[PDB]
């Protein structure tokens, strides 16, 4: 399922932003 | 009639914030007047801690940034865009900030405590929210986002980390390192990854309208427990945007499917919130028929979540972080660049 395609991800933690 | 007072409440609120804008407040503690408790977050630069304001007993958000830091990675410009802005608004849903400083090592930002933790937080131990609890946090931003707008404010960085569950599990929105303040077009390739608009990706220039994108994002975040486009690797979250395919759970009810097809469209022509009826088109949306904006922007409407406080100064809200020593240098760091802080 796509939840478990998430949770398995790592991508659940808290995201950062990005720069050039 | 009704968007008429709108218009008027908002014209108000221009000539608060350019009173401010334009004269900005500097210096107004220091950091001896505050007793540091505990990290509530972490960033690059620094971080935001629990204080003690020791005069009135009042807690405190401080964040704090280290000058040289911000240097290395070239973020001068957008941190002064961060205290400028904050220094300047005031809206119900937008973290007030009280004091703000600098010393020879760092800046420092005293903003109100909110001690529900983020959005995340809960969010991520819950699953997914129901569609009546993300409705009410996504009406709070659509009104937040209809305020900053009209003061020419861009946000840049919606998420669930960034917003703040209050007492009376309203929102706060929080970290605004990316806003600024533009007429017409900008060009930073920021933000973080699931929430980029596809123009930004595209390096094409963009406007407001990408902080309806992230809306999109947002409410489907909520409302699924995951976003729209995520993958192991940055690179691999943009092909998936700026094809821009997005599949819903079934459970998703259509209007809101039919409100997320029109904020997650790559076509700006068609993008909700960016067309000749702006902000309404949301508001005036089916999925939010339920709900009554005037009554959100005054905080009548009960929250569907209040979170457990024990005490002021409890934080088991947030998650433990590893803590550090300030320390402040002998010599001042950086001052020209900063000099406006
Ligand atoms: C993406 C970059 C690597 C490069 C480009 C710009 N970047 C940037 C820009 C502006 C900045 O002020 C910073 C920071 O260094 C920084 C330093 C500390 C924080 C921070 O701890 N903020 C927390 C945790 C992250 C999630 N947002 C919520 C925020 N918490 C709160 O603001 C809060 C306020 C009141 N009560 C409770 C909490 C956030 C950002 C970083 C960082």
């Amino acid at each position: 399922t796509t939840y478990a395609d998430f949770i398995a991800s790592g991508r659940t933690g808290r995201r950062n932003a990005i720069h050039d | 009639s009704e968007q008429e007072s709108v218009k008027e409440f908002l014209a108000k609120a221009k000539e608060d914030f350019l009173k401010k804008w334009e004269n900005p407040a500097q210096n107004t503690a220091h950091l001896d007047q505050f007793e540091r408790i505990k990290t509530l977050g972490t960033g690059s630069f620094g971080r935001v801690m629990l204080v003690k304001h020791m005069e009135t007993g009042n807690h405190y958000a401080m964040k704090i940034l280290d000058k040289q830091k911000v240097v290395k990675l070239k973020q001068i410009e957008h941190t002064l865009n961060e205290k400028r802005i904050l220094q300047a608004v005031n809206f119900p849903f937008l973290v007030k900030l009280e004091f703000s400083f600098k010393d020879n090592s760092n800046l420092y930002m005293v903003m109100e405590y909110v001690p529900g933790g983020e959005m995340f937080s809960h969010l991520r131990r819950i699953g997914r929210f129901s569609e009546p609890h993300a409705r009410f946090y996504a009406a709070q931003i659509v009104l937040t986002f209809e305020y900053l707008h009209s003061l020419d404010l861009i946000y840049r960085d919606l998420k669930p980390e960034n917003l703040l569950i209050d007492q009376q599990g309203y929102i706060q929105v929080t970290d605004f390192g990316f806003a600024k303040r533009v007429k017409g077009r900008t060009w930073t390739l920021c933000g973080t990854p699931e929430y980029l608009a596809p123009e930004i990706i595209l390096s094409k220039g963009y406007n407001k309208a990408v902080d309806w994108w992230a809306l999109g994002v947002l409410i489907y975040e909520m409302a699924a427990g995951y976003p729209p486009f995520f993958a192991d690797q940055p690179i691999q979250i943009y092909e998936k945007i700026v094809s821009g395919k997005v599949r819903f759970p079934s459970h998703f009810s259509s209007d809101l499917k039919d409100l997320l097809r029109n904020l997650l469209q790559v076509d700006l022509t068609k993008r909700f919130g960016n067309l000749k009826n702006g902000v309404n088109d949301i508001k005036n949306h089916k999925w939010f028929a339920t709900t009554d904006w005037i009554a959100i922007y005054q905080r009548k409407v009960e929250a569907p979540f209040i979170p457990k406080f024990k005490g002021p100064g409890d934080t088991s809200n947030f998650d433990d972080y590893e803590e550090e020593e300030i320390r402040v240098s002998i010599n001042e760091k950086c001052g020209k660049e900063f000099s406006e802080f």
